[PDB]
């Protein structure tokens, strides 16, 4: 998929836990995400990295600091 | 200077208007042409007799005015407080450490009329001085201010705390009730002993004869509600009086801001004339009144209200000032303050928050400074054609529309007429 | 893409904090442009140099002034 970095919508990162007793985070690209215009306005583009559009991709349901001290994000 | 000139048949104008001087004049400059604060109280002619003349005066009316200073004078001058620390104000000191002093200690001099065409003297008076007689006649400046539905308020604790000594008495009237106090804040030397009390037992206050500042008090800061504004506007924003400087976005306010900061006046002096500037006659004409920082005074107290002030609400609202500037410059400054609250945890049990990294991301950037700092607000201001927006019209809107009774010519009935509509 | 500044719409800047602690301020063309009815009525021509036409073309997210002083814009 254009761009380069859209390729990666299927695959999804998993994240580590803080807290013991707690599911990891399993998040991908394509549920972060709408379908184009949505991410050509955020400033996901191409030339960054998976993390990179992953740490970015928090923003759709507003989860960003709430997931950063409950994961090992 | 400017030349104006007239279109039409090329005319030389001159634009005048008619002169207005009437500087404000500071506490320090008192202290250039005299050491001393002169106060003109008749030599005691008789203490105890005295005690009949202003009885009797102020039971049926009509008091003497010198009377009441001699009678003051006669019972507080007896008062002495050790000097734990030396004491000093603008030049003069008035002691050292280990001495012990009067309430008096400013410099009395002698006036020359004696005693006043016979005011009504009475027989019957016990020791009823030093107890509660005196503590009353102190709080007659209090009640000589107020005109409004207020002054059957503060009188009201009047008649107990005189109580607290031997016997329940009332003096005034109901009709010219106050119309025999509004006279004494006009004799120099009345308002010089007030102040000078007031000032004695802000030093001692651990003295059990501190208890007369019930009277004395409202005269500490009386001619400096200037200052009050500031001070209320760095407590409601929560942000230090430098910070809140540099919020000052009109050129009017800033020269006010300047006139009332000016150095050398013992602003923030523990124990100093200051306080008491008119009182002391150490100035006709305060720097610090509302009157002559009328942008500041509008300006400061129009946030204020719309940052929740309960106070700001009924303030007069100033003439002859720029008030579609001031009031743009007003809700940028409460709309900074109400958007970002303060909001970062203060303790912890075994984990807490942070974020001193993860400020947006982003380009959800469509909001907002994230701060109170002035140049980004400016930024942000300017991004949105200087024009307060939708969003800054409702939040003023809001703050206003709830109010209520709004008297005529106040920054109550003016935000509300401004903002709600 | 049309015109001759719409090709660079997918590369983007980055540019340095001012402020000790802050987040460099990533911004590509297409951010800060919907289509071409935007791109006409704000000012947009095809002769454009790729910093000009980011900072002029700050206008969509309507903060110029504001990414001025924080970043070294």
């Amino acid at each position: 998929a254009v761009s380069d970095v859209w390729s990666l919508s299927k695959t999804s990162m998993t994240f580590q836990p803080k807290k013991a007793s707690l599911q990891p985070l399993t998040i991908s690209l394509d549920e972060l995400f709408s379908s184009r215009g949505e991410f050509i306005s955020v400033g996901g583009n191409g030339r960054m990295s998976h993390k990179e559009a992953i740490l970015l991709g928090l923003r759709y349901k507003k989860l960003y600091n709430q997931a950063r001290v409950k994961y090992s994000l | 200077s400017v030349t104006v000139k007239r279109i039409i048949d090329n005319t030389v104008i001159v634009p005048k208007l008619p002169a207005n001087e009437d500087p404000v004049e500071y506490p320090a400059d008192y202290f250039r042409k005299s050491k001393e604060i002169p106060l003109y109280i008749n030599t005691t002619k008789s203490l105890s007799d005295l005690r009949g003349y202003v009885y009797q005066g102020l039971k049926s009316g009509n008091v003497s005015i010198i009377h009441v200073n001699s009678y003051l004078y006669g019972a507080l001058k007896d008062i002495r407080g050790k000097l734990d620390k030396d004491w000093s104000s603008f030049g003069i000191n008035i002691g050292k450490a280990g001495d012990t002093i009067g309430i008096f200690d400013l410099v009395s001099l002698k006036a020359l009329d004696g005693v006043l065409p016979d005011g009504v003297s009475d027989a019957s008076r016990t020791s009823a001085d030093d107890k509660w007689l005196p503590l009353y006649l102190l709080g007659l400046y209090r009640v000589g201010r107020t005109q409004m539905p207020e002054y059957r308020k503060k009188l009201m604790d009047g008649l107990t705390n005189q109580c607290k000594m031997i016997n329940e008495q009332f003096e005034p009237l109901v009709p010219e009730g106050r119309d025999i106090f509004d006279v004494w804040g006009n004799d120099s030397n009345y308002t010089k002993i007030v102040a000078a009390v007031d000032m004695f037992f802000h030093m001692f206050k651990k003295h059990e004869c501190a208890s007369f500042r019930y009277g004395t008090i409202v005269s500490r800061f009386k001619d400096c509600a200037a200052l009050a504004t500031f001070g209320h506007l760095c407590k409601i924003t929560g942000m230090s009086t430098e910070d809140v400087t540099t919020w000052i976005l009109n050129r009017e306010v800033a020269d006010e801001m300047v006139q009332m900061m000016l150095p050398g006046q013992e602003i923030d002096k523990a124990d100093s004339y200051m306080p008491y500037l008119i009182d002391f006659g150490l100035s006709s004409k305060s720097p610090y009144w509302s009157v002559k920082n009328p942008a500041f005074h509008f300006w400061g107290q129009l946030t204020a209200l719309l940052l929740r002030s309960t106070r700001a609400r009924n303030a007069r609202q100033p003439d002859d000032i720029e008030y579609t500037s001031l009031t743009t410059a007003g809700l940028l400054y409460a709309y900074a303050v109400g958007s970002s609250a303060d909001l970062a945890q203060q303790f912890c049990v075994g984990d807490n928050k942070y974020t001193p990294d993860d400020s947006t991301g982003g380009l959800t950037t469509n909001a907002p400074p994230q701060g109170r700092d002035v140049v980004e607000w400016l930024g942000w201001f300017e991004d949105q054609n200087r024009k307060p927006t939708p969003d800054m019209m409702q939040y003023a809107k809001r703050a206003v529309m709830s109010l209520q009774g709004l008297r005529e010519k106040t920054i109550g009935k003016y935000a509300k007429s401004e903002f709600d509509k």
